[PDB]
């Protein structure tokens, strides 16, 4: 028993997308099919459902937006999505609704971003270490990736060989829409006038990739 | 509408300890309660329908209690693959069909361990374009709440900063932090000394890292 | 069972406009029959209301002795006949089809009402 | 003859809602001032007909429907409406010409650790026709593979049982609700109000 999701993407205000639920294991023709959609770094909230007679409801925040549907043929539940605001941004899950009993199958999910911003490659700027960035032998440095949209950021140090003791950071929306992300490392400060460190930056929705090196400080 | 709460909204426990986390409704919703189990990353996991019923393959150890305003969630023996965010939903609500709960966020417990800061000047690259942005990192503390204050030039900002944190280390099961203060760069040259101080449990008092434009 | 409204526009002040309702289904004559604006940005808000028979009519105060509901089950349509039209008056007009109620209270409710249309925006 | 109306209204015991109660009310005199002067109806609407001039009217025939449902699924006692109880349990017709009337019943039909002998039907491939009452009790195939009268996964009871607990907020509680059905057919009527004959 199985429920594949698929549709998300990158959408701008106004625009519709269609979501979709694979179902394996379980006919959704004979029960109550539901959506929930969860906001990055917030909670879960329902969205629609669909009787096994046919009855749809939707919540007041997708009412006249949203249309819940399915195919038989095809044992699959569809979510259409049109005029589509920035809050409706979350992480949209397609569930098998038990009433009482629950939502006991769940699909992995399918990731829907409603944003006017244009798609941006980052400016990776260096962290460069110093005696303010120094805890007695310990020295720490990095990269800031900067000004970027839309997820994900992949950051490797040194071609993949660093790895210990690297720490990259959640990225995190700034008010004008662009994602900014940090990559720290220590390392041995006895190491910094001998050791080349680079952080490999890689963002694929630009196809930008920087290699920056982190040259120490006074 | 009905409003479901939870209490705590975070918990640190160890593997063994008992754990209780509550979900309370604004009015009485009967046994129309059901929770879940979410791991970052993942779908969420029906645990307890009912509010006291275990759903097939769920572990013996998670138990459901409560009817009305007050719902109980226990794990009596805490295990490595309990650590998760646990939510509570209540069933055939009116005008939602179900509404969920806050959540509560258990993670692992450990010995206090003090941060270690580290203030970062803005490169010359980025000065160029006309943007500063000065960073403050705190690595390998626990517990989670530490207070990361910017000065400039002794006056202490707010609203230009922004914070990331990381989850719990797979290792050492600590916490790393990252403040970054933005200002123009020619709001950057009008100050001096840009300081970054961390309270934490683990230091005896306040840390402050700084450096002056210009080195 | 489909309720479509009619007969909204751009007027001005003192002007009158008459908005129409049809009903999809003969059955419009048993249900009672009331309208509800929604400016935009606030909430609904009650007008006018007739029973299946039409021996029993009420409105708000806000627009008794200026406005006017009539209804014809044959052609299975409310009236509102608006007049001293004022610029508040501007919002999307939606009738609404429920039960005749024994306290008529119960239609200054929405929740009361069963059946409800798209709307017609009205401005003056 | 007076109208058996105390047995449908001060009934000691109502009805499941998918398994409802319907009686036939014929060749009697009908007083609505029982319902009149009872300040306890939360719904009194009625389709067709207005609920004030119930006393002048006749009718060839009467069925009196009875059940108990939440108060948040009497407004599914509707023309058109849809739900679990509108689509599964009790379905009334686009053109009902009759009356709805509940009342809250938490005095009546709620237990202290929860009175589980109301139910309603939860599981159905398909919606209720109107005035349709369905006492089956097979178990629900929510898959492709057959239950053969086992519950499981995928197989379960079609069945509910409501919580009802005082402590329940009010559209968790119990409320009876009286569906009347008026019938008028070319033929004689055997319901009459006081104020007609
Ligand atoms: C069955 O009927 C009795 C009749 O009493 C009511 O009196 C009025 C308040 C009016 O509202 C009508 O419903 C009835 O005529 C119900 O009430 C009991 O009445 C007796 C006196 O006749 C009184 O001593 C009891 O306390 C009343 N009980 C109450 C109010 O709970 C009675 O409740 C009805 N039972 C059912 C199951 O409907």
């Amino acid at each position: 028993v199985q429920l594949v999701e698929s549709g998300g993407g990158l959408i701008q205000p106004g625009g519709s997308l269609r979501l979709s639920c694979a179902a394996s294991g379980l006919t959704v023709s004979s029960n109550y099919m539901s959506w929930v959609r969860q906001a990055p770094g917030k909670g879960l909230e329902w969205v629609s459902v669909i009787y096994s007679g046919g009855s749809t409801f939707y919540a007041d925040s997708v009412k006249g937006r949203f249309t819940i549907s399915r195919d038989n043929s095809k044992n699959t539940l569809y979510l259409q999505m049109n005029s589509l605001r920035a809050e409706d941004t979350a992480v949209y899950y397609c569930a098998r609704d038990l009433d009482v009993y629950g939502l006991d199958v769940w699909g992995q999910g399918t990731t829907v971003t409603v944003s006017s911003a244009s798609t941006k490659g980052p400016s990776v700027f260096p962290l460069a270490p110093s005696s303010k960035s120094t805890s007695g032998g310990t020295a720490a440095l990095g990269c800031l990736v900067k000004d970027y949209f839309p997820e994900p950021v992949t950051v490797s140090w040194n071609s993949g060989a660093l790895t210990s003791g690297v720490h990259t950071f959640p990225a995190v929306l700034q008010s004008s829409g662009l994602y900014s992300l940090s990559s720290v490392v220590t390392v041995p400060s006895s190491s910094l006038g001998t050791q080349t460190y680079i952080c490999n930056v890689n963002h694929k929705p630009s196809n930008t990739k920087v290699d920056k090196r982190v040259e120490p400080k006074s | 509408d009905i409003v479901m709460t939870q209490s705590p909204s975070f918990l640190s426990a160890s593997v063994g300890d008992r754990v209780t986390i509550t979900c309370r409704a604004s009015q009485g919703i009967s046994s129309y309660l059901a929770w879940y189990q979410q791991k970052p990353g993942k779908a969420p996991k029906l645990l307890i329908y009912a509010a006291s019923t275990l759903q097939s393959g769920v572990p013996s150890r998670f138990s459901g209690s409560g009817s009305g305003t007050e719902f109980t969630l226990t794990i009596s023996s805490l295990q490595p693959e309990d650590f998760a965010t646990y939510y509570c939903q209540q069933l055939n609500s009116y005008p939602p069909k179900f509404t969920f709960g806050p959540g509560t966020k258990v993670e692992i417990k450990r010995t206090v361990a003090a941060p270690s800061v580290f203030i970062f000047p803005p490169s010359d690259e980025q000065l160029k374009s006309g943007t500063a942005s000065v960073v403050c990192l705190l690595n390998n503390f626990y517990p989670r709440e530490a207070k990361v204050q910017w000065k400039v030039d002794n006056a202490l900002q707010s609203g230009n900063s922004q914070e990331s944190v990381t989850e719990q280390d797979s290792k050492d099961s600590t916490y790393s932090l990252s403040s970054t203060l933005t200002l123009s760069k020619a709001d950057y040259e009008k100050h001096k000394v840009y300081a970054c101080e961390v309270t934490h449990q683990g230091l005896s008092s306040p840390v402050t890292k700084s450096f002056n434009r210009g080195e | 069972v489909q309720l479509v409204e009619s007969g909204g526009g751009l007027v001005q002040a003192g002007e009158s406009l008459r908005l129409s309702c049809a009903a999809s289904k003969p059955t419009f004559r048993n249900f009672a029959a009331g309208w509800f604006r929604q400016t935009p940005g606030k909430d609904r808000e009650f007008v006018a209301v007739i029973e299946y028979d039409g021996d029993s009519a009420y409105y708000a105060d806000s627009v008794k002795g200026r406005f006017t509901i009539s209804r014809d089950n044959a052609k299975n349509t409310v009236y509102l006949q608006m007049n001293r039209l004022k610029p508040g008056d501007t919002a999307v007009y939606i009738c609404a089809i429920g039960g005749n109620h024994y306290d008529p209270s119960k239609y200054y409710t929405a929740d009361e009402y069963d059946y409800w249309g798209q709307g017609t925006q009205v401005t003056v | 003859n007076l109208c058996p109306f105390g047995e449908v209204f001060n009934a000691t015991r109502f009805a499941s809602v998918y398994a409802w109660n319907r009686k036939r009310i014929s060749n009697c005199v009908a007083d609505y001032s029982v319902l009149y002067n009872s300040a306890s109806f939360s719904t009194f609407k009625c389709y067709g007909v207005s609920p004030t001039k119930l006393n002048d009217l006749c009718f060839t025939n009467v069925y009196a429907d009875s059940f108990v449902i939440r108060g948040d699924e009497v407004r599914q006692i509707a023309p058109g409406q849809t739900g679990k109880i509108a689509d599964y349990n009790y379905k009334l017709p686009d053109d009902f010409t009759g009356c709805v009337i509940a009342w809250n019943s938490n005095n009546l039909d709620s237990k202290v650790g929860g009175n589980y002998n109301y139910l309603y039907r939860l599981f159905r491939k398909s919606n209720l026709k109107p005035f349709e009452r369905d006492i089956s009790t097979e178990i629900y195939q929510a898959g492709s593979t057959p239950c053969n009268g086992v519950e499981g996964f995928n197989c379960y009871f079609p069945l509910q049982s409501y919580g009802f607990q005082p402590t329940n907020g009010v559209g968790y509680q119990p409320y009876r609700v009286v569906v009347l059905s008026f019938e008028l057919l070319h033929a004689p009527a055997t319901v009459c109000g006081p104020k007609k004959s």
